[PDB]
């Protein structure tokens, strides 16, 4: 039997990298359009990624393992470590459940609060640690991983006595990703790459800068000498030619950067820009600095640097000019407010980093790409 | 009746368990003294959702 | 089932095999021991003598 | 029997102390052979955990 990498085959990719796994029971017709590709999209996500496509009677699972972790990767309605702490716990709750148990809300705080791990003791009469657990539980429930029977977990918010009965569903067994050994001979995360990196030394350089490219929005020059820029550069055409081939994707590459951009995004899709505001004012402020390349010099690498207080005087300015039209959320916000807010959500889309101690800020030559102004209407009937 | 015998076989081998992996994930979390080094720690946990 | 028979063969053959192992072991040491026993004997007699 | 992690260990005997009041020429061959042969092997199993 003979299959072609087409539509579906771009579709059933697409679908698997936005979401974390696809449920048989839930998304029928997606998991069987993947089905019927799945020979060559595990041969070719072996041989451009290297990652291991997992398929199961419940579901399909791509270990979507980034080449260097960043922020914005993780799951972002978690805002704290205690978050993340409260869902291992429920992990590790869930490992004690039989399939379709049921299990109260109680029960399940309890366990919780006795085997939390950490030192400064988790407590329950605290909003904080409910709010926590209740995102935790939420999340949890997105993945199916707890069915819901009955009662209400949003009314723990202010009444902690308040009581849920849920139900442990199949997928509590295989959330956890495959990690070959015990994990306590490793004695810090970052030698966890070292086993992606057992599995992957023929073609490591393409795999990685394929993994670097894929999953970021783009993929940032390290020096004058970095060797994933100058292997790009060397395939540089058959990289574009086989992008077009197989996928939504089109190309870019500059002296300092180089960045997949997408064409046609859809519904179930994320892509930048899009509504929140702080992205049309970031590119405001990207028209900002790019109208001023002397005095906001690019350094070599394509970066432009400017200090906290820069920054704060260029925001001044910004509600100078565009200003009138920015949403009331920021119009009514302090400088130094705005000034966090964007500088986090800059980081989150990886256009600028901020050295914590020197104050100097780093915009990356991705961010050139795109300048916003407002229509011509505004321009003389606005913030002219 | 018949998945109850099966059962009864599936009862001589089939036992697994990975609770104990949770504990260091969850400590190390712990020690995550900010909330995007965290973010970065579930990025190694598990990588991306999109 | 057939797992379960299989393994409990394979079961079987080693414990026949480790039995034999264990059997010859305790033999190798009784014949030792009834050696030192033998020789402490005389020893004695040689004592008493 | 793969599922169950089978695994072997050697036993070894802790040289008594005794032994330290030599004895030489006629008891060195005894010492020398209990030396060599006190030490068997061992059979433990990981079954169903």
């Amino acid at each position: 039997q003979t299959q072609l990498f087409d539509e579906k085959a771009i579709q059933g990719m697409d679908i698997l990298f936005h979401h974390y796994w696809i449920l048989r029971a839930e998304q029928p017709e997606w998991y069987q359009l993947i089905r019927e590709r799945e020979k060559v999209l595990r041969r070719y996500l072996d041989e451009k990624f290297g990652l291991r496509l997992i398929v199961h009677q419940h579901f399909i699972k791509l270990e979507k393992i980034p080449v260097e972790p960043e922020g914005w990767m993780g799951i972002q309605d978690f805002q704290e470590p205690m978050d993340y702490a409260i869902f291992c716990c429920a992990l590790a709750f869930l490992e004690g459940k039989a399939v379709d148990e049921q299990f109260l809300l109680s029960e399940l705080c309890q366990e919780i609060q006795a085997d939390y791990p950490g030192d400064f003791p988790l407590d329950w009469t605290l909003y904080t640690h409910r709010k926590s657990l209740i995102r935790a539980v939420k999340v949890l429930m997105e993945f199916q991983l707890i069915r819901t029977i009955d009662g209400d977990i949003g009314r723990f918010d202010q009444n902690e006595e308040q009581e849920v009965l849920y139900e442990a569903s199949t997928y509590s067994r295989y959330f956890m990703r495959t990690y070959p050994d015990d994990f306590s001979s490793y004695q810090h995360w970052s030698e966890l790459l070292k086993e992606d990196w057992k599995l992957n030394q023929e073609d490591e350089r393409r795999k990685r800068v394929y993994r670097k490219l894929f999953f970021s929005p783009g993929l940032h020059r390290l020096d004058q000498q970095d060797p994933d820029f100058l292997y790009i550069r060397n395939y540089r055409n058959r990289l574009a030619e086989d992008i077009e081939k197989h996928s939504e994707y089109k190309l870019h590459v500059y002296k300092n950067t180089a960045f997949l951009s997408i064409a046609e995004p859809r519904q179930y899709q994320q892509v930048f820009p899009n509504s929140k505001a702080s992205t049309d004012i970031i590119l405001q402020l990207s028209k900002y600095i790019h109208g001023e390349p002397e005095r906001f010099k690019a350094n070599e690498n394509g970066e432009i640097l400017m200090t906290e207080g820069e920054f704060e005087q260029v925001v001044d300015d910004l509600r100078q000019q565009f200003g009138t039209g920015w949403a009331k959320y920021f119009r009514d916000m302090s400088t130094k407010g705005i000034r966090t807010e964007l500088l986090r959500a800059m980081k989150d889309w990886m256009m600028a980093e901020v050295d914590s101690e020197t104050s100097l800020i780093r915009i990356k030559s991705l961010t050139g790409v795109m300048t916003g102004e407002y229509p011509s209407d505004f321009q003389t009937g606005g913030t002219e | 009746m018949t998945r109850y015998v099966q059962r009864i076989g599936e009862r001589q081998q089939h036992f697994r368990s990975r609770k104990k992996d949770y504990l260091q994930l969850s400590k190390w979390f712990v020690e995550c003294r900010d909330s995007e080094e965290a973010h970065k720690l579930s990025a190694v946990v598990f990588g991306s959702m999109t | 089932l057939e797992q379960l028979e299989r393994e409990f063969a394979s079961s079987s053959r080693l414990v026949n095999q480790y039995h034999s192992y264990n059997q010859y072991i305790l033999a190798e040491r009784a014949g030792k021991w009834q050696d030192a026993l033998k020789r402490y004997t005389v020893a004695e007699e040689h004592v008493k003598g | 029997l793969t599922e169950y992690r089978m695994f072997e260990y050697p036993e070894e005997t802790e040289r008594p102390e005794w032994f330290s009041k030599e004895w030489g020429e006629y008891y060195e061959p005894f010492m020398n052979e209990w030396n060599q042969l006190q030490s068997r092997r061992l059979i433990l199993m990981e079954y169903k955990g």
